[PDB]
């Protein structure tokens, strides 16, 4: 997260954080259930094998709250492809339940008509991660988030070098400094609703981070609603 | 209706018969007024975490 803000105790319970054997954090995902993580395809080659971490704010204080669980299955999207990034997106289920508690709860998952209609149409969207504070800087030991707003497709298209599926989206600013960067990949990009917040992407890529004339590209969760829960078994 | 306010529902609303009709996620129930959401659980989805 290059920009914003660090998330107040709480505020981003949904949070999880992939890790390798070095024990480091990777990638992020979103909590869906005590069975469930939604993260980004990409990302799981990204370490061969590794482990999710859920109600993590600070990976420099062992703080006293945080918690481990292993992937008991990687459901990769069969269409997903490194070239364009296209399906990027896939779930994980744990090994063990994830019980739910303060800085630890699942984000809401909308439905496909009205998320389309009334969550894409919000002005912003709330994207959090430990990644990169900066373009080619180091990741943050502090879990951060940042208000993003909306980009219609076309604008994005057109700002972008490389192709935009209708599986992703733009979110963020054109020239003002803010954005996801490496590290926050997979990771969840929520949209508030009358006080719920509800899955609305995954962090996908985006040419650097927050430069000029360019925006943060997401996997639009919208697009596999149905997908997401035939992974999860209905 | 839906495209008001809307519908006055308080999460998923959906035209239906030209009406409204509301309907919550997982873990919140339609409340008897078919417009709120009422949660179930302590740790409802969507909704951060206090002590
Ligand atoms: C070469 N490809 C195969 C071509 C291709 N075809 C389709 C898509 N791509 C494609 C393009 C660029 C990247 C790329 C390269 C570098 C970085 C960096 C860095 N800090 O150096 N940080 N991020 C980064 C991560 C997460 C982000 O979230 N929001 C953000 N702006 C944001 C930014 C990066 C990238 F995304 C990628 F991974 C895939």
């Amino acid at each position: 997260i290059v920009g914003g803000q660090e998330c107040k105790d709480g505020e981003c319970p949904w949070q999880a954080l992939l890790i390798n054997e070095e024990n480091e954090g990777f990638c992020g995902g979103t909590i869906l259930s005590e069975f469930y993580i939604l993260t980004a395809a990409h990302c799981l080659y990204q370490a061969k094998r590794f482990k999710v971490r859920v109600g993590d704010r600070n990976t420099e204080q062992e703080e006293g709250g945080e918690a481990v669980h292993e992937v008991e299955v990687v459901i990769k999207h069969n269409r997903f492809t490194k070239e364009t990034y296209d399906f990027d997106i896939a779930v994980l289920r744990l090994k063990t339940p994830i019980t739910f508690r303060m800085n630890v709860a699942p984000a809401c998952l909308p439905e496909r008509d009205w998320a389309e209609s009334t969550l894409m149409t919000q002005k912003t969207g709330i994207v959090s991660g430990f990644g990169r504070t900066h373009e080619k800087g180091r990741q943050s030991t502090r879990l951060k988030m940042l208000e993003v707003p909306y980009v219609d497709r076309n604008s994005c298209k057109l700002s972008s070098s490389f192709i935009i599926t209708q599986n992703m989206f733009c979110a963020g600013y054109d020239t003002k400094q803010e954005d996801a960067c490496q590290g926050d990949s997979g990771g969840p990009h929520v949209t508030r609703f009358k006080d719920t917040y509800f899955v609305t992407g995954i962090v996908s890529w985006g040419e650097g981070c927050a430069r000029k004339g360019k925006y943060g590209i997401y996997t639009k969760v919208t697009a596999f609603l149905k997908w997401i829960d035939r992974s999860m078994k209905t | 209706v839906c495209s008001l306010d809307n519908g006055d529902c308080d999460q998923f609303c959906h035209e239906e018969q030209n009406s409204v009709v509301c309907s919550c996620a997982r873990g919140y129930t339609l409340a008897d007024n078919g417009k709120a959401c009422i949660p179930t659980g302590p740790y409802p989805c969507g909704k951060q975490t206090l002590e």
